[PDB]
RNA sequence: UUAAUAGGGACGGUCGGGGGCAUCAGUAUUCAAUUGUCAGAGGUGAAAUUCUUGGAUUUAUUGAAGACUAACUACUGCGAAAGCAUUUGCCAAGGACGUUUUCAUUAAUCAAGAACGAAUAGGGAUCGGGUGGUGUUUUUUUAAUGACCCACU
């Protein structure tokens, strides 16, 4: 229900006082791409330690691109790789712990979530068929 | 007594409360240098010591001056006097309260506050 | 007063990182 | 000597200023003083050297209780009395809820304020709930009743039965 | 009490960000002077990061919820 | 008290406990604030182990405009470990009759006041009881430092 | 000025305990109570029988030698009424009468 | 081809009497013991039942067992519901806020079925977060965390 998420601007080009030009910013993803980092943080380290508006202004691409050409694309999405984070690390604690039936409620919201990404991701093929997380 | 600082703690350290004066403590016998008994001061935890030390242990003189003054006004058996301390090299402002008893017997007040370790590993 | 106080405080500080 | 002393919230306050002559009034009656600090909220029953009775200090400590619970200050003056007795239960400590609180808190007061005014009637008390206590004043026999009425009404016991059981009581020893 | 075509920038900027009329940022850039060198980097306004300087790698900044706290070895120009 | 020696019409006694009234505390209890209590086991310099209590009340600032002024739930974090560190530097020095004779003009109250006030101001704070369960042994060799 | 003691008047319900006792506490004298002096086994908290054992209380207290004493009110405490009994005000009222003296006195019901 | 006031995901300070394990405290009740002491104690509208000189009840000192967090405690908070009140530590989970990070229709609603539980648009106050300050207060300490005053959402 609560609203919060980040508004881009409205003109697509920026900033008219950056110097460096996409060729900077290329070198510097690939060695953040092979130091170990997660496409979804280089974004966060990318505009908070150097100035750039957005990846996808100074560069007609996106950042997963950069990464798919690169030859730096993970096995899977960035963001069911979280999900299967989360659902063995509540199920580690379960294994723990066998009085939380709180967390038992808890695990059935990761795997129907898991689920139905796993029926869109399998079918726009980024996954083969006959994949299953279990 | 009522001051603009609670008491924290008033401590003994003289020789004579550790019972290693060498002349026993005699009423009135102020020739032997055991006589004088340092006492420790130490006021409330507070922000009124400044960031330098000869208004630090100055404040603490006129600290030790308004103490003389409920003493001198309303504990008139009581004596006292004000002394200097070079015994610490170079901090040239310690001024020792000297309080003469009816009991024959001497002391003196040095205050001791948070501000002093600061400064001193300061400098 | 107050801002010098910080300036030279925190030059300390330029000294207390570094 | 003894001192006692007690608070209030605020919406007692104004109304207790306008009651607070005739506090000293009565008080004064058994040589009690009395000091109203608006900056705490606390009034503060106390014995002077003239005093005649200590025990009276009891019955003010009592007062000053009675008026934390908002009883009106001409229904609170009884218990300066000798036979007039006082009683404070606490009935914010029987449920977790707050709705079955209000439950058997309804079911206590019953329609309209008729059935709680009917143990004032097989009493001959007073008795008010003040929000999480009952406050009640009165005979010690009524105490007693009152007491076993209210603690068996925060549980499930219904009201009817106590009724019932007062006014058969009373029409017995009508005989 | 007004229309929806043009409000004033007093009573535009008053609004939360996603409701205006045009949807638009509000955070900015600013170039951070710490004398360990005289290099400036470019900080975004909301940190997410403990921040240090190109070569002197110390502090520029401390993360909080919202709006980083620059600590205290800075004078800045919000472009 | 409690007594120890026995000499011929005279006897001896020794601090054992310190209590509040019940009219004290209960005096203080308002509604629309928090309570706030800590406990500390912690050793004398002579070893009288002796467990502490400790009340501590929220108060309204000048000028406030909201009815209950509560804490944060954090904050009494923040409350209970300030006193919690205070109370271990007092004890164990210089033994009990000198923590008496600080208990008496309450100084510790002080100590506790200005520390913890940069979190959260507050008001009536007491110490509430102290009391001991572990004296080593009958000892008359410092009992009879203390009479004349 | 005086020789002391507390007096730890107990009001209950259907019964009043009065027992005054030594500074200590532990000794005791006197321990005589309402219940005893009448018998109908109903009225053992009225006042006439709280003003008749604290006379008799009175009596032998006077008769050793304690003059002074404290009082220390009590109710039953705890689960119970937590109220002061019938025979508390007349009997603290009596014994005051019977010639002794009463002073700094303070409350001992269980309030837990 | 855009990045929905569609949905999912990451990060930052946080919040919660949300949950699990483990630990600490408190008076009260009961039982047992020791000491002072010696005729009644309980109960009800009485009456009765019970205990009692190997001492009942009361009193002072202990130990044991089980149970729960009393004034604060609210038209407030948390949890999907049933429900949730001592301190402290650990283990994960969650929401709002902030976000110029990221995926690109991944959406919604509901027989069968499973887990768990008997079985139209204003006003005032309040909770959490963020922003601003011709602002105060703690500052005879240089700073600062923090509470407060007012606006905005």
């Amino acid at each position: 229900k609560g609203i919060s998420s980040s508004a881009i601007p409205y003109s697509r080009n920026a900033p008219a006082w950056f110097k460096l030009s996409s060729e900077s910013v290329i070198e510097q993803i690939v060695k953040y791409a092979r130091k170990g980092l997660t496409p979804s943080q280089i974004g966060v380290l990318l505009r908070d330690a150097h100035g750039v508006t957005q990846a996808r202004v100074i560069t007609g691409n996106k950042i997963m691109r950069i990464l798919k050409s690169n030859g730096l694309a993970p096995e899977i999405p960035e963001d069911l790789y979280y999900l299967i984070k989360k659902a063995v690390s509540v199920r580690k604690h379960l294994e723990r712990n066998r009085k939380d039936k709180d967390a038992k409620f808890r695990l059935i919201l990761i795997e129907s979530r898991i689920h139905r990404l796993a029926r869109y991701y399998r079918t726009v093929a980024v996954l083969p068929p006959n994949w299953k997380y279990e | 007594m009522k001051l603009p600082l609670s008491v924290k703690s008033i401590l003994p350290v003289g020789s004579a409360f550790r019972y290693t004066s060498l002349c026993q403590p005699v009423p009135f016998a102020y020739s032997d240098p055991d006589f004088f008994q340092d006492v420790i001061l130490e006021f409330e935890t507070s922000p009124k010591w400044p960031d330098e030390i000869t208004s630090l242990e100055k404040a603490k003189t006129a600290f030790l001056l308004k103490i003389q003054e409920e003493l001198s006004a309303n504990s008139s058996t009581y004596r006292s006097f004000f002394s200097r301390d070079e015994s610490i090299p170079y901090n040239l402002e310690i001024v020792t309260l000297n309080i003469l008893t009816p009991e024959g017997y001497g002391f003196k007040f040095r205050v001791l506050t948070e501000r002093d370790e600061i400064l001193y590993l300061r400098a | 007063q107050e801002d010098v106080q910080s300036s030279i405080v925190d030059e300390d500080g330029f000294t207390l990182v570094v | 000597e003894s001192s006692f002393m007690t608070l209030f919230p605020k919406y007692r306050e104004s109304y207790l200023k306008t009651i607070w002559n005739d506090v000293t009034r009565a008080l004064d009656k058994h040589n009690i003083a009395c000091v109203l600090d608006l900056v705490e909220g606390s009034m503060t029953v106390k014995t002077t050297r003239k005093t005649y009775d200590p025990a009276i200090i009891l019955k003010a400590r009592d007062l000053i209780k009675l008026l934390a619970r908002s009883v009106p200050f001409p229904q609170a003056v009884k218990i300066l009395q000798d036979d007039m007795a006082c009683d404070v239960i606490k009935i914010g400590n029987f449920v977790t809820n707050k709705e079955r609180f209000v439950k058997r808190r309804q079911r206590l007061v019953g329609p309209n304020g008729n059935t709680l005014k009917a143990l004032e009637l097989l009493t001959k008390c007073y008795i008010l709930v003040q929000g999480n206590t009952v406050s009640a004043m009165g005979p010690f026999k009524g105490l007693k009743e009152v007491r076993r009425v209210v603690e068996d009404c925060m549980k499930n016991i219904h009201p009817i039965y106590h009724i019932k059981e007062l006014m058969i009581k009373r029409e017995l020893a009508k005989r | 009490v007004q229309d929806l075509l043009h409000p004033t920038a007093a009573s535009e900027a008053r609004k939360h960000k996603l409701k205006t009329l045009v949807q638009g940022p509000r955070s900015y850039f600013l170039d951070v002077k710490c004398p360990g060198c005289l290099n400036i980097t470019t900080v975004f306004s909301h940190a997410q990061t403990a921040v240090t300087c190109e070569s002197c790698s110390t502090i520029l900044c401390t993360p909080t919820g919202g709006k980083a706290k620059l600590s205290e070895g800075t004078s800045f120009r919000r472009k | 008290l409690r007594v120890d020696e026995v000499q011929g019409k005279n006897l001896l006694t020794n601090f054992h406990g310190m209590d509040f009234t019940t009219d004290k505390l209960r005096s203080m209890v308002r509604k629309w604030q928090t309570l706030i209590e800590a406990n500390v086991t912690v050793k004398t310099s002579d070893d009288y182990v002796l467990r502490i209590f400790a009340i501590a009340f929220t108060r309204k600032q000048a000028n406030q405009v909201k009815r209950h002024s509560y804490a944060q739930s954090s904050h009494i974090r923040a409350i209970r470990k300030v006193i919690s560190e205070i109370l271990t530097k007092e004890v164990q020095g210089s033994t009990l009759a000198q923590l008496t004779s600080k208990l008496i003009p309450e100084v510790i109250n002080k100590e506790i006041e200005n520390a913890t006030k940069d979190i959260f101001p507050l008001q009536n704070i007491h110490v509430r009881k102290v009391k001991l369960l572990k004296q080593p042994k009958f000892d008359v060799g410092a009992l009879m430092a203390l009479h004349g | 000025s005086q020789v002391f003691g507390v007096a730890r008047i107990y009001a209950s319900f259907n019964d009043t305990f009065v027992h005054v006792t030594d500074l200590s506490g532990k000794e005791t004298i006197a321990r005589v109570t309402g219940g005893m002096k009448v018998k109908a086994d109903r009225d053992e908290s009225s006042p006439y029988a709280a003003m008749l054992a604290a006379q008799d209380v009175a009596a032998k207290c006077k008769e050793v030698g304690i003059t002074a004493v404290h009082v220390k009110i009590r109710a039953t405490g705890g689960t119970r009424t937590k109220t002061p009994g019938p025979g508390g005000q007349a009997a603290l009222r009596a014994l005051a009468r019977s010639g002794l003296r009463i002073g700094r006195i303070e409350d001992v019901t269980p309030v837990p």
